DNA sequence: CCGCAACCACAGAGTTTGGAAATCTT
DNA sequence: GAAGATTTCCAAACTCTGTGGTTGCG
C-alpha cells in the first residue's frame, strides 16, 4: 500500500513499531548479558566437576589398593 | 520427542500433530529414526501427498541422518491437505538402494490450523 | 531389518501395493515455482542425472526416484517422444523396482510397482 | 542538509557503524559457541562424575 | 437458525536490517 | 579538538499468531 507519512494511523503505527523496538532491542540485551553470565557460571561448574572428578577418582584409585593388597 | 512406527519395518519418526497450520513451524522439531544400520550423511527427505493433494509443499523437508538419527530444522507443512483430509507423508532416507517409509494420515494441514472454538 | 519376514504376501495382499502393482497416472513434481518450460528442462536435465521425484496421482503417495544401483535403467528413444524409466526400491520393506514413463512435454506417465523378486530373495537371506 | 560535507560527513559515519555492529555482531556469536562448549564439557564431567560414583559405589559394596 | 471446519483478510505485536543522531574514547 | 567507535533514535520490510467475516454441510 501507498500512504501519507502526514495521516494519523501512520504516526499511530509508526509510534508504536518503535515502542515495541524499544522493547524488543532492550530485551536482546539482557539476553546477551545473560549469555555471558552464563560463561562464567559454566566456566566455574566445570572447574567444580573438574575438582570433584579428579578427587573422587585418586579415592575409588586409593581404595581398591587396600583391597587387592590386602 | 515421542516416536511412531512407519510404514516401513525399518524405521520410526516423530508423530506430528493430528492438525496443523499451513507455514507454522511445528510444535516439536520433526525426526527420522533408523533401527537397521545408516551411515551418517545419507539424507532424507520428506514430501506428502493426498488423493485431493499429490504433491504438497514443504519448507526444509531435506535431513541429514546422523548417529541413526533424523533431525529436521523447521520442517513446516504448505499446501494444505483438504478439509476433514490428512495428507501421507513419505520419508525417504537416501542409501544404496534408497529405502521408502510411509506414514498415511500423518497430519492435517488447514489454513488456520487448530483454533479455540468461535464465540458467537 | 532392511524388510520384513515376507514380502510376497505383503505386496500382493497389502491393499496399498497391489493399488499401485498396476499402472496408475503419475505426475512429475518438481520445481512448481516456474512455468513448464524450465520444468521439463529441469526434469530431463535431472534424467541426466538420474534423480526424478514423481507421485501417483491417484493415491497421492509421493516417491523420489533414484535410477542406479527387471533392470536399473533409463531408455530414450523406445518412443521418442516420452521416457522410460526404472528404480530400485525398498518401499515400506519390500524390495521393488519402480517402472514407468513420462511424456516429456506433459510431465506425465504411468507406472507401476515391480516387486523385485531376486532382491526380496537376496535381502531375506543377508538380513537376520 | 544537502551540503557537500553531509554527502560524506554522513556516509563516513554509517561506516564505522556497519563495522562496529558487525564487530560485535561477531563477538557475541563467538560467545554462544562459548557456551555450547562450555556446555558440552560440562555434560560430560557431569555424566562421567555420576559413573565413578557408581564406580566407586559398586566398589564400596564389594567391600 | 446454530455450530463445525475451511478459506481469506488482516490487525498488531515482534524481529531484523540499516541509515540517522547523539555520545564516548582515544 | 575531533576522527573513529559505540550507543541510541527511527523507519520500513518481514515474520508470527490471533480474531473476524463468510461459506457449504449437517
Ligand atoms: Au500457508
Ligand atoms: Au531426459
Ligand atoms: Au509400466
Amino acid at each position: 500500500k501507498t500512504v501519507d507519512k502526514h495521516s494519523d494511523e501512520y504516526k499511530i503505527r509508526r509510534e508504536r513499531n518503535n515502542i515495541a523496538v524499544r522493547k524488543s532491542r532492550d530485551k536482546a540485551k539482557m539476553r546477551n548479558l545473560e549469555t555471558q553470565h552464563k560463561v562464567l557460571e559454566l566456566t566455574a561448574e566445570n572447574e567444580r566437576l573438574q575438582k570433584k572428578v579428579e578427587q573422587l577418582s585418586r579415592e575409588l584409585s586409593t581404595l581398591r589398593n587396600l583391597f587387592k593388597q590386602l | 520427542g515421542e516416536l511412531v512406527r512407519t510404514d516401513s519395518p525399518n524405521f520410526l519418526c516423530s508423530v506430528l500433530p493430528t492438525h496443523w497450520r499451513c507455514n507454522k513451524t511445528l510444535p516439536i522439531a520433526f525426526k527420522v529414526v533408523a533401527l537397521g544400520d545408516v551411515p551418517d550423511g545419507t539424507l532424507v527427505t520428506v514430501m506428502a501427498g493426498n488423493d485431493e493433494n499429490y504433491s504438497a509443499e514443504l519448507r526444509n523437508a531435506t535431513a541429514a541422518m546422523k548417529n541413526q538419527v533424523a533431525r529436521f530444522n523447521d520442517l513446516r507443512f504448505v499446501g494444505r491437505s483438504g478439509r476433514g483430509k490428512s495428507f501421507t507423508l513419505t520419508i525417504t532416507v537416501f542409501t544404496n538402494p534408497p529405502q521408502v517409509a510411509t506414514y498415511h494420515r500423518a497430519i492435517k494441514i488447514t489454513v488456520d490450523g487448530p483454533r479455540e472454538p468461535r464465540r458467537h | 531389518p532392511r524388510v520384513v519376514p515376507d514380502q510376497r504376501s505383503k505386496f500382493e495382499n497389502e491393499e496399498f501395493f497391489r493399488k499401485l502393482s498396476r499402472e496408475c497416472e503419475i505426475k512429475y513434481t518438481g520445481f512448481r515455482d516456474r512455468p513448464h518450460e524450465e520444468r521439463q528442462t529441469r526434469f530431463q536435465n535431472a534424467c541426466r542425472d538420474g534423480r526424478s521425484e514423481i507421485a501417483f496421482v491417484a493415491t497421492g503417495t509421493n516417491l523420489s526416484l533414484q535410477f542406479f544401483p527387471s533392470r536399473e535403467y533409463v531408455d530414450l528413444e523406445r518412443e521418442a517422444g516420452k521416457v522410460y524409466l526404472k528404480a530400485p526400491m525398498i518401499l515400506n520393506g519390500v524390495c521393488v523396482i519402480w517402472k514407468g514413463w513420462i511424456d516429456l512435454h506433459r510431465l506425465d506417465g504411468m507406472g507401476c510397482l515391480e516387486f523385485d523378486e531376486e532382491r526380496a530373495q537376496q535381502e531375506d537371506a543377508l538380513a537376520q
